[PDB]
């Protein structure tokens, strides 16, 4: 047992030492590829190396992702779907101002719904003779607003929904749908979109000013004030549209996290064209022939056209890490060293 | 910033909302600011739960009268800390590391967090080293095991306050390491005593004392264990002497877990207790041990709600234990003192590969003995001691005069019965007890054996009565 | 003499070949964390028991799975979990590896090492929900698994493939039991015989680390590590660790029994098992019960119990024999928990603490304690000296009551309490100390057979052992007919019998009078 | 048993003593293998020879 | 097109979503897949309440380790059924009607739901009447009741499966008749034990054995008897035959009932039971009667927690039952068999 | 500590009702005068005892 007990201690303590060096090993290894791709030119080689075996990667059984619609329970998205297929149908009614008027009008009829909860409540009873509800909403707005826009609120309080918060939710998505019909006449939808992101990355990265638009009690004027001020305290937003969607979604936040409901949008406005958000990361940016090899190997993969977002962060150090939905292939070497690292015997 | 913003505050537990990315980790200690100026000072918060959407739930160490909510609140980035090193012995502590007595001292020593792991399990190793304390039951019925886990369990207010001050006065008075005392919400007036009596001893200078008593928050009653616990572990490992770490009533720390538990949002367990009970007290009981080399011989005492031993908090104690002295109520009630349980109190070491034939032998008759007593007194309680056997009152007439040697008058009990301590070896308490089992003192009446020490005070006694032996 | 080169070049092997495919993966994020338990949004393929991957080598198991997030159990380091953390999916149950590298090894519920004696060799992977026996798999129990204890060993007589419930309030010796219970099969490694050695398993749930130190230092001195494997989840893991430990215990000892080879696993309180389980629960808000038990904790333990198993000659004529151990409080045996295991296993043994302190050890109360296998798990040599016996202590344990008035009792009346009287000293014995199962019928046949009726009673134990001692030094032909052969032929039984007159002849008891009739 | 003890004992300490002497004395000698086995474990990971 | 799919796993409790108008009835059966290789099966649910938003809550009968969110879920259209017919004697099902010794035996049998409603009150005999098995101790001093219940006291090593075997016997040769056994919890060892001692005595050709075993989740223990119940009552209505249903451990049936009843979130009743306690044990016992000169004698093994005989399982199946046998340990140790108690059995 | 009274002890006789047994003061001596705790020294115990 003495014997036994010796040997233990021996190759304890050999094992001890195995493993602090094989942490010096994968330390030396990280400086070793830190130095490396400090290489501006050894970056590209390694995410175009990884960008052959994304082409070894096929398939993939993807699947089309909505913006709030797979949210909903029940009751509720098929109330949803109805809608959307009602304002497809009146797509091509409006015009510019025509839009923009429904697109201001309907948000504030959101906040009239959202100042009377119990009207909301009545409206939003999942009744067959839902009839007197239509009645009540025109009795709102007989002489206050447009007509369309009374016509889709009666298709809609004509719906059965599960919740308040559903309706609530849906008139503001019409409502967007309609501003981003606008944008796309414009034939800005890839602009937009782009813009959109772009807006959303700022946001986050430097979330004060998201939380400071994140104030559910306080009034929303001095709200929309200090954010289109802070947009076009720079005209590289010249798209006002953008800022009629971000200025008209802030005014009913509802708590929502603004660095999330930023994305939110800009995920809805590529999913009007049918397009899956991928989210990338690396440590520099590269050609627009690499973005179209991306574009293509991941279309190829979610056999669905993709739209790519590259937030750029050097301490990846190189290689790509990509984020669909929720499922990641992450090939950026950090990671891989991480891995050899926790994976050490 | 990166600060924080109170958003709920029930009672003790207060929630907290941070922007994305500054959410403080687990056991994190923040600072809120309560301005009001008749309660004005600084709460420290700890990090319990992280309730999502960037919200956390925090216990608060201090009362949380006067707080506002929307205040700021500062991360202080690591878990609550309490300073270490051989100069915290001899002041008296708070459950965060602030000196008592000399405010400011120790804020220049090595602070170590209050949570830590639990040694590996390749550094255990069993203690069979017996502890000779001095009482007649203790050294015969339950050997404390020296650098072994040792409890006092009982009822409210039997014995535990008096037996731990006696075992402070009898183990750590001639010790050649370090004491320390967690005072785990207990009361204040007990904190004071012992802190003067320690004072009138000498030993305060060898003993560091850590208090958060029963006026505290039960963040405060959850974490001075830990504190205290913290700087024993550092005068286990890291200085490496023979330990002595006291503890009264560390059933208060299950206890302020559990008053803070529904808070949490928490389902209650089977008796109000939280779902967690097993779990944090063997978090924390399994810090408190001797690795191999590195010793401390522990000693807690752990309070019965209601006199129920079966009631989870003591139940799930009793696992952690090498040896335990089980008080009764019905002992305390007949005037026995110290009320140890014979029948219910057990030690490890009680193995004739430790103690010895003798002492083993000796024990196991008196616990037959008293056994089969317990089972005859309904009957003489009925139908009369006269209706029994000639063995059975021999063994009757044995058994209380056994029961009432037991009993001892100890040193920290003089200011109960006014009567100075005694103290008595193990081979004299062995031989007595041998004696009285095998009857060479059945003619001395019952008296005479109740609140002495050894045979030489029993002789002296029974001639005070006019009998011999 | 230390390979420092070698250990340049395990490491140099291992980073020449390293390699990690960037496959596509699924991930979710942590939204809440708290008291061990994390809500995972996001993982849709994610199934239920499945293992999930934290950041930092944490592992958690999915147990809630809604349309919102997925409530995962941590096994561990859950100071360490926050909100945002990305949790991987790993696409496997929760596993364990099993192999006879685990014999003489102390492991965590998850196959990890944590005696320090470097890693486990592992034959295989093995599922820890795989499903039990069937009802057409299995095979009467008719082999004894001998615990090497009289009081069971004739009375409450243990089969291989049955589960026995050691059932006790606290310092009983319900872990002395199952401990000799293992050391007694170190005769039966020593044969070599694949039909005849047992493998042990015992499981620590929720017990101080020590008290597995020093169960483990028990089972060396008595070279009882030679096929016994520990799984400890003491009481500082997490609630995972001590709810899935009786799970790992009995994942390894399958792979073993299914081999062919007889397994006995000892569940150490598989009550702290269920108050882990019912932390577990209360923390993942499902609807409590009676005493806040989750309401499928009956089923937590049945699942369990029910894979030890007597599996059939077509499946190999392997066996895994259960003895779990439930504490009882104030001997409140009409509990949930205690129900439970007493409805589930095929006998009990009640240990009692009044018996205890009576000197009785092991304290087994043997008016109620029950075996529902019986003599069908009995040599014949002890199932008829033993049978001999169950009367004989019930006539006792009903005169008892006269003790003190032999005088006015009938002559057949005082011998049934003098035998009984024996008899009971003849039932003790000390711990850490098992007999081989000829031994035990000798003793028996000295008690039941008359030949104690010449010795007092504060010396029958003495003479028993003494007795023993003669013929393992004298008469070693009786103890191995009876090894051999299972029974007590006639004429050994003359044999024995002559035996014990001459050792009478030779005996000297302690009040100073002769033995002899 | 108590002279197996002593024997036992005093041998375990003196290898244990032997065998830090030989840790200590065997540490850094096989560091010459650490910088080509780092560069190889980078070749590894980057997928080229660099 | 019209199935359903799972959206939350609890443990035993699954809730599957269906379309708006494919909702499933009450106590419907329903199908899932597990499809990891290792514990790879077809999952059987059963419908236990309406949640809405075309959500079912079902309770799962085997178990939900490897069950995956969105897995479809087909409705079968009917509770659960089990074979009956002359073929299910001498082999053994489970509750749900597999075929445990031979796999796939029965499956082109009829059917029948577990879910049946006791003759109506037109056609319950009025007048009770004797059950004379042959036995001298049972029919003088605890005579049976044709078409009632009978409860057992008997423990290990009394004869209590030698009783069983014997009325088996006394009911398919004095009166033409059949057995059905139910084994409510049973276990697997003695299961096997039972079922190689009944084709060893040669009358398991005269019985039908439903095991829901112990390693099972409550919903086959909570339904195991009912399944035998429907086998009973087949050979009752459609042979015309009188049947021994011998329900093992009758307090498995309530126990499982009330942990099926605390996964569902009920809030308990007094003790601890189900709050539909009484409901339950009348839905099964209630079936078990005499009707249109065929009857259905059961002989049942109860159980009292802590020898309480006013604890509320007990006290609710004391309400049902016509007779009472003890087996006694000291009649047997004086060689009579049966080893019934004449003083601690009773009739009514 | 605790004074506590009984019913039992009032309808005795015994008034105040205190359960001499089981009441306590955990002060003690210190909260007497020399004389009354000279004179008092052990009297709760001998009662009890009795
Ligand atoms: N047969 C025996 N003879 C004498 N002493 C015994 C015997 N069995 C056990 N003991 C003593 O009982 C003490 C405690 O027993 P043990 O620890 O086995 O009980 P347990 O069931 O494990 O209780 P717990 O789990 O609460 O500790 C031990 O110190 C041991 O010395
Ligand atoms: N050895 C003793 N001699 C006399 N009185 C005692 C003794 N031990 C305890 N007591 C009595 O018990 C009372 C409270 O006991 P204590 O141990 O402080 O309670 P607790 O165990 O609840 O802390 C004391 O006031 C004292 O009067
Ligand atoms: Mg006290
Ligand atoms: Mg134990």
């Amino acid at each position: 047992q003495g014997a036994r007990q010796v040997d233990l201690i021996r190759a304890q303590l050999t094992r001890q030492l195995r493993l602090e060096l094989g942490h010096e090993s994968v330390r030396q290894a990280r400086e070793l590829v830190r130095n490396h791709v400090a290489d501006q030119a050894q970056q590209s080689a390694t995410v175009d190396r990884f960008l052959d075996q994304l082409d070894a990667m096929a398939p993939a059984t993807a699947d089309v992702d909505y913006p709030l619609l797979a949210k909903m329970r029940s009751a509720s998205r098929r109330a949803l779907t109805s809608l959307v297929d009602w304002f497809g149908t009146m797509a091509q009614d409006l015009d510019h101002q025509g839009l923009t008027t429904l697109a201001g009008e309907l948000v504030s009829v959101a906040r009239l719904l959202d100042r009377e909860a119990v009207v909301t409540r009545y409206l939003t009873v999942p009744a067959e003779d839902a009839t007197p509800r239509i009645r009540l909403i025109e009795r709102l707005v007989s002489g206050k607003v447009g007509a369309p826009t009374l016509e889709v609120l009666r298709t809609a309080v004509s719906k059965r929904w599960s919740a308040n918060s559903d309706l609530i939710d849906a008139i503001e998505h019409v409502s967007r749908q309609a501003l981003l019909e606008l944008a796309e006449r414009a034939g800005q939808v890839d602009e937009v979109e782009d813009q959109l992101f772009r807006f959303s990355r700022i946001l986050d990265v430097q979330p004060r000013l998201a939380i400071l638009l994140g104030d559910c009690a306080v009034p929303a004027e001095g709200r929309v004030r200090l954010l289109r001020k802070v947009l076009e305290r720079a005209d590289s937003t010249v798209n006002p549209v953008v800022v009629a969607l971000l200025s008209h979604t802030v005014e009913l936040l509802r708590g929502q996290a603004v660095e999330e409901a930023v994305l939110f949008l800009a995920e809805v406005a590529v999913a009007r064209r049918g397009e899956i958000v991928a989210q990338v990361g690396a440590a520099a940016e590269l050609s627009d022939a690499q973005r179209t090899r991306l574009t293509e190997v991941l279309s190829r993969i979610y056999g669905h056209p993709v739209t790519v977002q590259l937030h750029i962060d050097a301490a990846l150090l190189g290689g790509l890490s990509i984020a669909v939905g929720d499922e990641v292939i992450d090939g950026t070497l950090s990671s891989r060293l991480a891995a050899a690292e926790a994976r050490l015997p | 910033d990166t600060s924080g913003r109170v958003v709920r505050v029930t009672g003790p537990v207060v929630d907290v909302e941070f922007p994305r990315g500054s959410i403080p980790e687990l056991f994190n200690a923040l600072h809120a600011e309560i301005t009001f100026e008749s309660l004005a000072k600084t709460l420290t918060l700890e990090v319990a739960q992280h309730l999502g959407d960037n919200l956390v739930r925090t216990i608060s160490l201090q009362p949380t009268d006067g707080l506002v909510r929307g205040v700021e609140v500062i991360d202080t980035g690591r878990s609550i800390s309490v300073p270490v090193g051989e100069g915290v012995k001899g002041h008296v502590f708070n459950a965060l590391g602030d000196c008592l007595d000399e405010p400011g001292y120790g804020e220049k020593f090595e602070h170590w967090s209050i949570h830590r792991k639990p040694p590996a399990f390749e550094e255990l190793e069993p203690r069979t080293e017996m502890l000779e304390t001095g009482l007649k039951v203790v050294d015969l019925l339950t050997p404390y095991v020296r650098g072994g886990k040792i409890a006092l369990f009982g009822g409210a207010g039997v014995g535990k306050t008096v037996l731990i001050q006696e075992m402070i006065n009898r183990i750590a008075r001639n010790f050649g390491g370090t004491s320390v005392f967690a005072g785990v919400g207990e009361r204040t007036r007990e904190g004071n005593d012992l802190w003067v009596e320690l004072a009138e001893a000498n030993v305060l200078k060898d003993t560091a004392l850590v208090f958060g008593q029963m006026d505290e928050p039960p963040g405060t009653r959850m974490r001075v264990a830990l504190s205290a616990l913290t700087m024993a572990e550092w005068f286990r490992d890291e200085q490496g002497q023979d330990v002595l770490l006291f503890i009264d009533n560390i059933f208060r720390f299950t206890q302020a877990g559990s008053e803070v538990s529904t808070l949490l949002g928490r389902m209650p367990s089977a008796v109000g207790y939280q779902p967690t009970l097993a779990d944090e007290m063997g978090e924390l009981q399994e810090r408190i041990t001797s690795t191999r080399g590195r010793s401390i011989t522990s000693m807690q005492a752990v309070y019965v709600p209601a006199d129920d031993y079966t009631d989870p908090a003591p139940a799930t104690t009793f696992a952690h234990l090498d040896a335990t002295t089980e008080l009764s109520r019905a002992v305390f009630s007949k005037g026995i003192f110290p009320a140890v349980d014979p029948l219910a109190s057990s030690s490890t070491i009680l193995d004739p590969s430790v103690v010895g034939d003798e002492h083993y032998r000796v024990a196991q008759e008196v616990i037959r003995i008293l056994q089969r007593y317990k089972d005859l007194q309904d009957i003489i309680a009925i139908l009369g001691i006269d209706e029994l056997s000639e063995e059975d009152k021999q063994l009757v007439n044995r058994a209380r005069r056994i029961e009432r040697f037991l009993s001892q008058n100890m040193m920290a009990a003089e200011q109960f019965t006014g009567q100075p301590g005694s103290t008595v070896p193990v081979k004299e308490t062995i031989e007595a007890f041998d004696r009285l089992c095998k009857g060479d003192f059945d003619h001395v009446p019952e008296q005479a054996f109740f609140l002495i020490g050894g045979l030489d005070d029993l002789a002296k006694k029974a001639e005070s009565l006019g009998a011999k032996l | 003499t230390i390979p420092a080169d070698d250990i340049q070049s395990a490491i140099e092997e291992y980073v020449s070949s390293f390699t990690a495919d960037t496959s596509r993966e699924e991930v979710g994020t942590v939204v809440d964390a708290g008291d061990g338990i994390a809500h995972v949004e996001g993982l849709p393929s994610v199934m239920t028991q499945e293992l999930l991957e934290f950041p930092g080598g944490i592992l958690g198991v999915a147990l809630n799975l809604d349309e919102h997030s997925v409530g995962a159990v941590i096994l561990g380091d859950f100071e360490n979990i926050e909100e945002g953390q990305q949790v991987k999916r790993t696409g496997e149950v929760l596993s364990v590896p099993v192999g006879d590298g685990f014999l003489g090894r102390v492991v965590n519920p998850l196959g990890q090492p944590i005696d320090g004696r470097g890693d486990v060799d592992s034959d295989t992977r093995r599922a820890l929900e795989l499903q039990a026996p069937s009802v057409v798999h299995r095979q009467g129990v008719k082999e004894p698994l001998q615990t090497g204890i009289k009081a069971i060993d004739a009375m409450t007589p243990i089969g291989r493939g049955q589960r026995q419930l050691i059932i006790g309030d606290r310092k009983t010796g319900k872990t002395a039991v199952c401990v000799d219970t293992i050391l007694n099969q170190r005769q039966n490694w020593e044969s070599g015989d694949p039909k005849k050695q047992v493998r042990c398993v015992y499981v620590a749930i929720g017990q101080k680390g020590t008290t597995i130190a020093a169960v483990r230092r028990t089972l060396e001195e008595g070279g009882a590590m030679d096929y016994t494997t520990i799984v400890a989840a003491a009481a500082s893991e997490s609630a995972g660790f001590k709810w899935l430990a009786p799970y790992t215990g009995s994942a390894i000892a399958q792979h073993w029994m299914y081999e062919g080879k007889h397994v006995l696993i000892i569940f150490d309180d598989l009550t702290k098992q269920a108050e882990a389980y019912r932390a577990i629960s209360l923390l993942l808000r499902r609807p409590p019960g009676r005493e806040a038990y989750p309401g499928d904790v009956f089923y937590l333990h049945s699942r369990l119990l029910e894979r030890c198993a007597k599996l059939s000659d077509d499946l190999g004529g392997g066996s895994l024999t259960g003895l779990p151990i439930i504490e009882t409080k104030a001997n409140d045996i009409s509990a949930y928990i205690p129900t439970n295991v007493i409805s589930i296993t095929d006998g009990q043994c009640f240990l009692e603490t009044d018996l205890f302190n009576q000197g009785v050890r092991p304290a087994i109360n043997v008016g109620v304690s029950v075996s529902r296998v019986g003599g069908a798990a009995q040599i014949k040599a002890m199932k008829e000296v033993a049978g001999s016996l169950r009367l004989d202590l019930s006539q006792y344990r009903e005169l008892e009551a006269f003790a003190a008035f032999a005088s006015d009792l009938d002559a057949a009346s005082k011998a049934q309490l003098e035998r009984g009287a024996r008899l009971v000293e003849l039932l003790k014995q000390p711990q850490s100390q098992p007999m081989p199962v000829e031994e035990q019928v000798v003793s028996i046949f000295l008690g039941t057979g008359g030949h104690l009726d010449s010795v007092p009673v504060e010396d029958v134990r003495r003479f028993e052992t003494e007795l023993l001692d003669h013929m393992r030094a004298s008469e070693e032909e009786i103890l191995t007919e009876i090894r051999d052969s299972q029974k007590l032929t006639e004429e050994a039984a003359d044999k024995l019998t002559e035996v014990i007159k001459n050792f009478k002849k030779g005996f000297a008891a302690t009040g100073g009078g002769s033995v002899v009739p | 048993r108590v002279r197996a003890e002593q024997q036992v004992a005093s041998t375990l300490q003196t290898a244990h003593e032997q065998l830090k002497r030989e840790r200590d004395a065997v540490e850094l000698d096989l560091r010459a293998h650490v910088g080509t086995m780092s560069a190889t474990l980078a070749s590894r990971i980057l997928g080229v020879d660099l």
